[PDB]
RNA sequence: AAAUG
RNA sequence: CGCGGGGUGGAGCAGCCUGGUAGCUCGUCGGGCUCAUAACCCGAAGGUCGUCGGUUCAAAUCCGGCCCCCGCAACCA
RNA sequence: UACCCGCAGAAGAAGCACCGGCUAACUCCGUGCCAGCAGCCGCGGUAAUACGGAGGGUGCAAGCGUUAAUCGGAAUUACUG
RNA sequence: AGCCAGGAUGUUGGCUUAGAAGCAGCCAUCAUUUAAAGAAAGCGUAAUAGCUCACUGGUCGAGUCGGCCUGCGCGGAAGAU
């Protein structure tokens, strides 16, 4: 029963870590403000504000309900762990570890939603590693660093895939993409991206001086390649005219030049080439496809741009981790976590970084 | 023209009225000028206890 | 807080990645006391 | 014959 | 749409020439050289020949279909 | 009004800059190429008399600092030179 | 076919949901008081509520219902002297 013990001595203080990280009081301040908005009978008269407000007060419900359950099913076993030692009855103990690990399952399932709110977060990623402006010392930290994850990929029980290896000239490499499949594979090292920081006396410098070298870690999940969907009829306008210049009788009379028109967007495709207008509507039909196309991806590019410029604005705060090695202190920036075990760290002992990081949620 | 903000943390932002004084920094490439810090929009610096007067920080009373 | 004015331009595809290749995250390299570049023509209180 | 750090 | 030429590892080329046979240069990997890198030296690996069918005992090779590329021709009023 | 006499009681009345070198005045704590400083040189990457606070000190003083402005040093447009 | 009456109980069946009470669905589709009453066919609701319907009791007092086979028709059916 000392391991179950064990068990219990470490819930309580997951569960008192999950309260500081969720900010429990006010949490539960805001159910309470919400529920006393709710019985007001003025609220339901607002129909979009009202349903709004019940949305948000049952996950905040749910939340607290958790937590002092939590709080009191283990307060019951450590109760009842008493019986189970001294009176020594053991029908009573078995139902006490029943509950306990009813108790610990549940409190995995709220921990569970606190991490993986996000809608990638299940699926598989691509950690994309690249080497900093530092030179063989750079380098070297990027392949330290790729090691280490895949290291900690191993652990937990994912699928590592080298993808693509640029090696460095005179030692590491200067980047690498890595694909990491596995069950909320991308959920789980979302949280990396970013600049890690490397201070150690370089190897590679002639003078033996002490480097602050830089490699940053981008982590990005595996997204369905959607397919490229069918423009209708219905969206489009298709116009029929004679040719410009012509040259015959044949040519003045005859409407073979096409043009194509998005109702929607306002984009317009021309075609003249042939003789036949099938044949240029054909043509046409797929100038104006590929058109889309391009609007599509510059769409998608243009989004893609503020996001970055969004990431660009934090600047100095995209470095996470300082990795100091002559001092001997690993340090989590966001967080706040230090750990002395830098070799442990670098071997793949992540696990206490990247839990608290999800906990945080940065 | 760009202009340095001495001291420790400011309220400035974009559209802020502020004082400018002369006084180039040799790190910065093309600074030619200091903000005056207890002049305008700007703030004092928070929590200076000492070259106040630099810094627009008022007497702390006791 | 303040925003970071890189010298990269307008961003395309990734943000970190531009950051990494900036003035920002530059190799610091410390100056030796003891060893190569190491001589102080003067102290830093004499 | 012999480029670079 | 018609007539030709092509698709052979990372790449660029051969072989296809009358069916049985996989070659060259670069690259990749392991040594050696240097304090180290490059060059150089030695030793290796790596190809269901676009894809699907067909016929000979047997297909990279011959024939056909389909996908992709490169030429040409797509005309007279 | 200046000025003079009387009344009471220490009473109503001290700050600002600086302290690495130039340049008068040094230590402890806090921070860790960060935050910040800086006229020049440069300081800060975990024992910082250079950052910030404190104690101690130095210089000025109802002013003290900062900026701008001109001459000086600058014999660095040299008539003197 | 009208017309008058009832059209319940366990029950708001659970779940999953923001809520779900026949009617967002997913699923089971039972039994009860019995004249008969679907864990519900439509309307309705933030959802309940509410309004209809199925089936049934009463009145009324002769034919009625909807398929099949075929005959002939109707709409579908807009053009330039
Ligand atoms: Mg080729
Ligand atoms: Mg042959
Ligand atoms: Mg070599
Ligand atoms: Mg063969
Ligand atoms: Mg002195
Ligand atoms: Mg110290
Ligand atoms: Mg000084
Ligand atoms: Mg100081
Ligand atoms: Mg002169
Ligand atoms: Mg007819």
């Amino acid at each position: 029963i000392n391991p179950v013990n064990n068990r219990i001595q470490d819930l309580t203080e997951r569960s008192d870590v999950l309260r500081g990280y969720l900010d429990y009081d006010a949490k539960k301040e805001r159910l309470e403000e919400v529920n006393a908005e709710l019985e007001q009978p003025d609220v339901w008269n607002e129909p979009e504000r009202a349903q709004a407000l019940g949305k948000e007060r049952s996950s905040l419900e749910a939340v607290v309900d958790t937590l002092d359950q939590m709080k009191q099913g283990l307060e019951d076993v450590s109760g009842l762990l008493e019986l189970a030692v001294e009176a020594d009855d053991e029908e009573t103990f078995n139902e006490a570890v029943a509950e306990l690990d009813a108790l610990e399952e549940k409190l995995a399932q709220l921990e569970f939603r606190r991490m993986f709110s996000g809608e990638y977060d299940s699926a598989d990623c691509y950690l994309d590693i690249q080497a900093g402006s530092g030179g063989t010392e750079a380098q070297d930290w990027a392949s330290m660093l790729e090691r280490m994850y895949l290291r900690w990929a191993e652990s937990r029980g994912f699928k590592t895939e080298i993808i693509e290896e640029s090696e460095g000239e005179v030692a590491g490499i200067k980047s690498v993409t890595i694909k990491i499949s596995g069950d909320y594979a991308y959920g789980w090292l979302r949280t990396e991206t970013g600049v890690h920081r490397l201070v150690r006396k370089s190897p590679f410098d002639s003078g033996g001086r002490r480097h602050t070298s830089f490699s940053s870690a981008f982590v990005y999940p595996e997204v369905d390649d959607d397919i490229d969907i069918e423009i209708n009829p219905a969206d489009l306008r298709i116009d029929v005219y004679r040719t410009s210049g012509a040259g015959g009788q044949h040519v003045n009379r005859t409407e073979s030049a096409v043009r194509i028109t998005h109702i929607p967007t306002g984009i317009v495709t021309q075609c003249q080439n042939d003789r036949s207008q099938h044949k240029n509507k054909d043509q046409a039909m797929k100038q104006m496809k590929a058109k889309l196309y391009e609007l599509e991806m510059q769409k998608k590019n243009a989004e893609k741009q503020a996001m970055e410029d969004n990431k660009s604005d934090i600047g100095w705060g995209s470095q996470i981790r300082s990795y100091v090695l002559d001092d001997s202190r690993i340090k989590d920036l966001r967080t706040g976590v230090e750990t002395r075990n830098t070799q442990a760290v670098l071997d793949g002992s992540l696990d206490q970084f990247i839990e608290a990081s999800l906990k945080a949620g940065l | 023209v760009t202009s340095y903000i001495g001291g420790e943390g400011h309220n400035l932002q974009e559209h802020s009225v502020i004082l400018i004084r002369g006084g180039r920094v040799k790190d910065l490439p093309g600074v030619r000028y200091h903000t005056v810090r207890g002049a305008l929009d700007c703030s004092g610096v928070k929590d200076r206890k000492q070259a106040r007067s630099k810094y627009g920080v008022k007497r702390p009373k006791a | 807080m303040s925003r970071y004015q890189h010298t990269k331009g307008q961003i395309k595809d990734n943000a970190i990645e531009a950051l990494l290749h900036d003035p920002l995250f530059r190799q610091r390299v410390e100056k030796n006391k003891k060893g190569k570049g190491s001589y102080m023509r003067k102290g830093k209180h004499g």
